């Protein structure tokens, strides 16, 4: 990649994923070098290892990666690699990057590299944008906060242990088994604030005890309210659709509506909710920009109502309205979208599903079945007041979602066409005396 | 003869300085009460202490006989209406009784100072004044719940020792231990431990020796009691604030999710879905999610003007046809502006459309593409405007109404619109207005040579008794 | 009499009836698991349980004496209620509530308190009372707080029972686990079986731990089933308690809804430091003095018709006293009131300028306003509370040498409230009253004729061009129609 | 819920069994003790002491046996860890559904709330002010606090015309005018109905005031009042309408719009109004009808003796600009 889109590229975010595993590695292999003194050899043969490791992805972070990005300057995305380069480098992540890998056998020598978060912090950004359901990374994530915690925590009781004497009370650890496991033990113990320890002799004790149960108490604390959050945000939608439904049917109870108009309401709940997922569209419509809200009607319906012969040689703008105006409408199985001797004053669009128009000499039988894309009832959109009555019975076949344009929306539209109006005055009287 | 001002500057300085006399007497004077080595031990710091808390009590007394507060929007500045503002209430009850000394019933002693933990109103107006001013809420409000919690445990740490002390120390296993033994004699083993003891108990954790008198197990039910509403205090508390910190990305996220779901549910097709999940990117990182009627529909109506003014006013008076516009016009128009956001690509208006707006650039940048949509004629950038005919009300031309040319945004811009009828409402009350800002369109079509002199005057407005007085030759 | 169930004797009876209910619900099952309670304060127990039993049976003649809503009208038929009563399942429980087992209770004991445990049916009315408090208490956060507190100690109280019937059931002294034996110095005490047993599930059900382990099956299928109630009460309590402080913080949000998005976007948008000030100053006079800002919200709560008679009782008696508002009829003053709409200036503020297009009349609920000069320094008058300027400039009266524009300044001393009335709100409240609209042009003619702001020669050429170009008009409807008449 | 923890806590039960068998019986303390010991060695006492020690560790309420091995603190560690993320989310679980639970109620008492505040602020009358307040009980008390329109808005029209059929076509049909409506009609005006609930002693209307509704009583008691409200010539029970003739627009009225009676509430009644703007919409459509109600309302104002008014009377608005239109549309 000559450039690279921090938003979207891919790679960018397998490499943010890198770069966040090397800091991971330093921020916690940092405590266990400064608390723990003696290790193995054989531990220090694949740790300096993947220390050199982790400092190369550094070095490349800082060098190729974050320089090779490009950036919204003004409105308008910058390419050029001077640009790129220079925009980088007058930056706090610049700043933060030369610091975590400035110099300053000591387990403090590397506490700088712990100053890489930013990458960490756009790396959650990333994810949440690029995957859904991101309230699982978010339960994920708070884990690993935990877990960073307690091996914070151990890795302090490990101190305090040396510092004071091992085997000295019967609060700092023996010095008998893994030292890691045994000062977890105790962090998970404290920090959780389960108890069931030692208790504390010295003030020293005493003092280091009540801070930890202290952070536990607040830990425990972060942890309920990280997950309450995220089992709210899963089940706002389910609960709102619940609550919705529930009112509808309380209404329903109290004003003694008959059973098979409750059953055909709540047959009409759940599959709106199943299939769309909303049960109305127009909220979330009116909340998106004009040009994406439009640009969406287009991308939808453009296609279908640029090919009715009623509105050729109508004015784009005026196609554009109508698409913005269009409304969506769920027909149960079986229902009358158009009723023989009715006014007329829709026009339908078959988004999906099908109708049939009944007709013959017994009448209910299918004379044709229209599928989806299918525009029907235009007429009536030209008709005065009472002009236009249905001459058949539309029955939708299956659960039919229609696109409906109603004649008031139209005639709303059009006084700020004049010369698309004339056209269309023009087009009804032509149909009026072609046909009679 | 000065009058503090409760908005003022001065007034919350001496919040501070009255508060830490308060917050001291909360803490400390229950702590020298029922450990008596802090008392005897630091009884020199006391006296200074003592002193200068009484000197800010009677101070406060002072200031609140001084503290105006607003009567018909206005301060009052009178000190007889002061006075009498402030003496008939409760808080010059609570204030004098904090204050009246204790000599009648030893004067050195903690216990006789008691009165002074009545001046608390002082400290919780400080903490209420604070979290507005502070740029921080999130960080005050977790130090402020801190803080109500460690007195509270360092208050039932000192019940404790108290209790232990009236029982006797060390006569069973749930007192504090003999203080004659040197290993729990000194003041700091003893101090610390009993805030062990208080800490462990309030916050459901245990791990304390169990009661053995019938009045030990009355105080520790008392505690733990106690102690599942202050965890609860802490876990609500921490959990709403939890809240608040991703309630703007859970709610926008929410936004995000319902696009998503609306575009496979309708077949989108994979360059526009694309598209919409790149914009809705953008606008996030960018800080531009925000809706600014939305934002400032909170502030008064003549606030709200100053706000819009200081913002539209000079990229609205570049206008070529509102240079010469009433400064009392142009204060409409800017309210009339609503803003537009538009992506890489987008075209904002084309070639033979019906033009109903004029746009302004507060920023991006906008291309005058060809029929191809690749060669551009032309570059506009923040501050240009284009539309401003089509806004001006004039009889058909030799062009028209329609657009002349194709707009295309190049990368993402945000554009302020004033429409066709947002200009013709604002100028009805500005009747000159409008013969001036046709005039400057009358020029300009001028200046491009569309229509002649004559030939625009059948274009231009004329006067309702002309125009029938052009009829009245008719008629006959 | 019938009381009404919305009144405040029906709420007091309720509060009443929960000491019986509390009473049956804490001690019955306390005498049952504690024999020495039972036993030792026998002559307590047969007062107690007379006193619960008739305030048990004036429970069921307060039903038969309490009215309900039929068509919206309360229904005091006293064969009605009882009618109503007796078919409802609440009449079932209170039949059993207080049925008799005397005649079964010999057999048992002389004296049982299982025989009494049907008492515990009468909760429902007990759980009303809780739910009517709620409703019109002063603290709804507090009182939910406090019925918290009151179910984690009845919660703890019956398991403080169950581990004693238990140990009692094993043995006392068995093991650790179990009540010890009163052979110890302190265990043979009434208090002592009660506190160590509440300290025994205290320390269960609020999840601290620190108990002797169990030694037997009993004691292990008691702790399991303990500790899961300890975690799903304990749940309990952490969120109905984040509910309460959600609840509170929300609350002052709502007062002043946004204060960070404003300061955020001025930031972003680089309003000037002075302007800027001036925003948060002015949302500090919000947070100290509590004023509100969404005074027309608030009223959308109000159903029309109640939402109308507030604006009337708050508003009319101001607009009665303007002038061109005294020869109007009652209905159309209750019209023009709720199209008022709140405005608030800042001290140093000016309401209107001269020369500026003046179209609203503004009426000074509170705050004082001051007639300005030109240089602004100097104070020609000072307009109070009630007062009210720019009554011409609604009206639209010919002849006028105002010229639709503002005469003076007006500037706002200290913080000033008022309620605007536009020429357009007027003009369709108007219509429907054509009458009323002659006279208010006619009392309009009156002001500015007395301070000398109409010309008649002025105003009547505007009239007479008006009224002959009226008369052309209408002959120039004939003229179209008398030529297209004989045109075809 | 407590199943899903009831299956983890028996599973780890059979863990815990299983690794002290792998480790041995009665090895050490942690472990559990020796199957050979016929103290210890029953299906009963074993199955039920490891679900004690899986809900004891699990819970992290109580204190388990400390660890021996390094392999025996791993899994009690693992556990705790694993209990902590079980707890976090029974408590998430139970704390939203107990928000869930009391929405309701909590967005109501801040509606009260606010109001209560509005009250105090502009100083509202102790006369007025209580009369709110007890609207708000009666709101809460038969739980009328949600909106009629508001609950319904997601519905289809189809759907919705469905419910409003139910509930007002039978009083509907029996409105004078309305008698030989269309089937289509009578469908467009049940959903111009709006709900409208009234205290005791409120006034619907009075005499002399413009009327431009017509109001159907769905539930309770009206009733026509003099000039002092005491006095009732006439009672209107539920299926009553009134106000019939001030939605149409008869071209000559006596009437002139303004109601010729005084109407009173002697409870709590919840009335539908039809508005004259919402008859004007529905009719746009069905002009013949139109035609028909405004005849048949012409023939009732002939028998009261307020029909005939305005024959020369004739009210023009039409602007000088507007008029001078029609001139220039002439003449082209
Ligand atoms: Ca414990
Ligand atoms: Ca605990």
């Amino acid at each position: 990649p000559q450039s690279i889109d921090p938003l979207t590229n891919l790679m960018y975010v397998l490499w943010l994923f890198f770069v966040v595993m090397a800091w991971n590695w330093n921020c916690w292999l940092i405590p266990v070098r400064w608390a723990f003194p003696y290790q193995t050899p054989d531990n220090i043969h694949h740790w300096l290892l993947m220390d050199y490791l982790c400092d190369l992805i550094y070095f490349l972070d800082i060098t190729v990666f974050q320089t090779r990005l490009q950036f919204v300057r003004g409105g308008d995305i910058i390419t050029d690699k001077k640009d790129m380069r220079n925009n980088y480098l007058k930056s706090r992540r610049f700043k933060m990057d030369l610091l975590s890998l400035l110099p300053l056998v000591n387990p403090l020598l590397r506490l700088p590299r712990c100053l890489k978060y930013m990458a960490f912090f756009e790396f959650n950004s990333r994810l949440e944008s690029i995957l859904s359901k991101a309230y699982v990374y978010r339960v994920i994530r708070t884990t690993a906060y935990l877990l960073y915690s307690l091996h914070l925590n151990s890795c302090l009781y490990y101190w305090a242990s040396a510092y004071q004497g091992l085997g000295s009370t019967h609060w700092v650890y023996d010095g008998v088994g893994n030292s890691y496991i045994r000062c977890y033990y105790f962090a998970v113990k404290t920090l959780i604030t389960i108890g069931g320890l030692p208790d504390p002799k010295t003030l020293f004790e005493i003092v280091f005890q009540l801070l930890n149960y202290f952070t536990g108490v607040f830990a425990f604390s972060v942890m309920i309210g990280q997950m309450r959050d995220v089992v709210g945000a899963a089940t706002a939608g389910q609960t709102y659709y619940r609550s919705c439904m529930d009112s509808t049917v309380k209404y329903m109870n109290f004003y003694k509506i008959p059973k098979s108009v409750q059953n055909r309401v709540k047959t009409w709940y759940e599959y709106t909710w199943h299939s769309q997922g909303m049960l109305d569209e127009s909220e979330l419509m009116v909340q998106l920009p004009d040009k994406m809200r439009l640009d969406l009607a287009i991308d939808v319906n453009y296609n279908i109502v640029s090919k009715v012969a009623l509105f050729q040689g109508c004015d784009r703008q005026m196609i554009f309205d109508m698409l913005k105006r269009l409304r969506s409408v769920v027909y149960l199985p079986n229902d009358y979208v158009c009723k023989k001797g009715e006014i007329g004053r829709e026009m339908y669009i078959i988004q999906a599903g099908q109708v049939q128009v009944l007709g013959g000499p017994d009448g209910k039988s299918v004379l044709v079945t229209l599928k989806a894309g299918s525009v029907f009832g235009e007429i009536s959109l030209l008709a005065v007041g009472g002009g236009n009555r249905r001459t058949a019975n539309v029955v939708a076949h299956g659960f039919t979602n229609l696109f409906i344009l109603d004649k008031k929306d139209l005639n709303e539209i059009l006084v700020h066409y004049p010369e698309s109006q004339k056209l269309l005055r023009k087009k009804a009287r032509r149909m009026l005396r072609s046909n009679n | 003869l000065f009058v503090l001002d409760p908005a003022g500057d001065w007034y919350y300085c001496w919040l501070f300085v009255i508060a830490m006399p308060v917050l001291y007497n909360w803490c400390l004077l229950v702590a020298r009460a029922c450990f008596s080595d802090l008392q005897k031990g630091y009884y020199l710091v006391w006296l200074v202490l003592d002193y200068v808390s009484d000197v800010v009590y009677i101070a406060d007394l002072f200031i609140r006989l001084r503290t105006g507060f607003l009567e018909q929007g206005l301060l009052v500045k009178d000190t007889k209406k002061l006075r009498d503002n402030y003496i008939h209430t409760l808080q010059f009850k609570l204030d004098v009784a904090s204050i009246i000394p204790t000599d009648l019933i030893d004067i050195h002693s903690p216990e006789v100072r008691f009165n002074r933990l009545l001046h608390f109103a002082r400290m919780f107006e400080f903490f209420d004044r604070t979290e507005t001013r502070t740029n921080y809420p999130n960080i005050f409000r977790i130090s402020n719940l801190v803080l109500y919690i460690l007195v509270i445990i360092h208050w039932n740490a000192c019940i404790y020792y108290a209790i232990s002390k009236s029982i006797g120390f060390g006569v069973d296993t749930w007192v504090y231990p003999n203080i004659t033994d040197p290993e729990y004699g000194y003041l700091a083993r003893e101090y610390i431990y009993c805030l062990y003891w208080s800490t462990l108990t309030l916050t459901t954790i245990g791990e304390t020796p169990p009661p053995v008198k019938d009045e030990e197990y009355l105080f520790v039910i008392f505690d733990f009691l106690i102690g599942v509403l202050i965890f609860a205090t802490i876990v609500g508390n921490v959990g709403s604030m939890i809240s608040n910190m991703n309630a703007t990305r859970a709610e926008f996220q929410a936004k995000i999710d319902a696009v998503k779901h609306y575009m496979q549910f309708r077949k989108v097709s994979k360059g526009m879905e694309a598209k919409v999940i790149r914009w809705f990117d953008y606008l996030w990182t960018n800080k531009k999610t925000v809706d600014e009627r939305e934002i400032l529909k909170n502030l008064p109506a003549k606030l709200r003007a100053e706000i819009a003014i200081n913002v539209h006013l000079s990229t609205l008076k570049k206008v070529r046809i509102f240079h010469d516009c009433e400064a009392g016009l142009l204060v409409e128009l800017v309210l009339k502006l609503r803003p537009q956001v538009f992506s890489p690509g987008d075209y904002i208006c084309r070639k033979g459309d019906i033009g109903k707006e004029m746009y302004i650039i507060k920023e991006g940048k906008l291309a005058v593409v060809a029929d191809d949509g690749v060669t551009q004629y032309a570059l506009l950038s923040a501050g240009s405007c284009f539309g401003e005919i089509s806004i001006l009300n004039i009889k058909g031309s030799k062009m028209g109404n329609r657009r002349t040319a194709n707009i295309r945004s190049l990368g993402y811009s945000d554009l302020f619109c004033l429409s066709k009828d947002d200009l013709m409402e604002a100028v009805t009350e500005y009747p000159d207005a409008k013969k001036v800002l046709e005039e400057r369109g009358r020029e300009i079509l001028m200046k491009e040579g569309l229509l002649d002199e004559n030939e625009v005057a059948t274009s231009m407005e004329v006067d309702v008794q002309e125009k029938l007085g052009q009829l009245e030759t008719n008629m006959e | 009499p019938v009381l009404d169930p919305s009144g405040d004797y029906y709420y007091w009876w309720l509060n009443t009836m929960v000491f019986p209910v509390m009473y049956n619900l804490i001690i019955l099952v306390c005498r049952a698991c504690f024999p020495d309670l039972q036993h030792g304060y026998l002559v307590a127990w047969l007062v107690l349980d007379y006193t619960s039993d008739l305030l048990y049976l004036l429970d069921m003649v307060v039903r038969f004496h309490t009215g309900f809503l039929e068509q919206g009208i309360l229904v005091v038929d006293k064969g009605r209620i009882s009618s109503r009563y007796v078919r409802t399942w609440s009449f079932f429980l209170d039949l059993a509530s207080l049925m008799p087992t005397d005649v079964v209770y010999v057999r048992l004991g002389p004296h049982t308190p299982t025989l009494r445990l049907n008492r515990f049916l009468r909760a429902p009315r007990l759980f009303e009372a809780f739910d009517r408090t709620e409703t019109r208490t002063a603290y709804p956060n507090a009182f939910r707080i406090a019925k918290l507190m009151l179910y984690i100690f009845v919660v703890i109280h019956w398991n403080s029972c169950l581990y004693f019937a238990l140990s009692r059931y094993l043995g006392f002294g068995r093991d650790a686990w179990v009540y010890p034996d009163p052979a110890q110095p302190g265990f043979e005490r009434l208090r002592r079986q009660y506190l160590y047993s509440f300290y025994f599930s205290t320390l269960i059900l609020t999840t601290v731990g620190d108990t002797p382990p169990p030694a037997r099956e009993e004691e292990y299928l008691f702790m399991v089933g303990d500790f899961l109630l300890a975690v799903m009460g304990f749940a309990t309590i952490m969120g109905s308690m984040s509910s309460v402080i959600y609840n509170m913080n929300t609350a002052d949000a709502a007062f002043y809804p946004d204060h960070a998005l404003v300061k955020k976007y001025m930031k972003l948008q680089h309003v000037n430091r002075k302007l800027e000030r001036r925003v948060i100053d002015w949302y500090q006079h919000l947070q100290i003095n509590k004023k509100m800002t969404n005074e027309v919200a608030i009223l959308q709560h109000l159903p029309e018709r109640l939402r109308a008679e507030v604006a009337v009782s708050v508003h009319l008696s101001t607009l009665s006293r303007v002038q061109i508002f005294q020869n109007c009829e009652a209905s159309l003053l209750e019209e023009l009131v709720l199209k008022l709409q709140p405005q608030t200036y800042s001290p140093g503020e000016y309401v209107c300028r001269k020369g500026d297009i003046g179209q609203e009349m503004y009426i000074i609920r509170e705050g004082q306003l001051a007639v300005v000069a030109d240089d602004g320094i100097t104070q020609y008058a000072v307009l109070g509370a009630g007062l009210y300027f720019g009554e011409i400039s609604i009206i639209n009266i010919k002849g006028n040498m105002s010229g639709n524009r503002r005469t003076a300044n007006i500037k706002s001393l200290g913080y000033s409230d008022l309620f605007c009335l536009s020429k357009e709100d007027l003009r369709e409240v108007l219509s429907e009253y054509p009458q009323a609209q002659t006279i208010m042009e006619e009392k309009g003619r009156e002001i500015l004729l007395k301070m000398n702001k109409l010309d008649v020669n002025a105003e009547a050429a505007e009239i007479a061009l008006q009224e002959a170009t009226e008369s052309r008009l209408r002959g120039l409807d004939q003229q179209l129609d008398d030529l297209q008449t004989k045109f075809a």
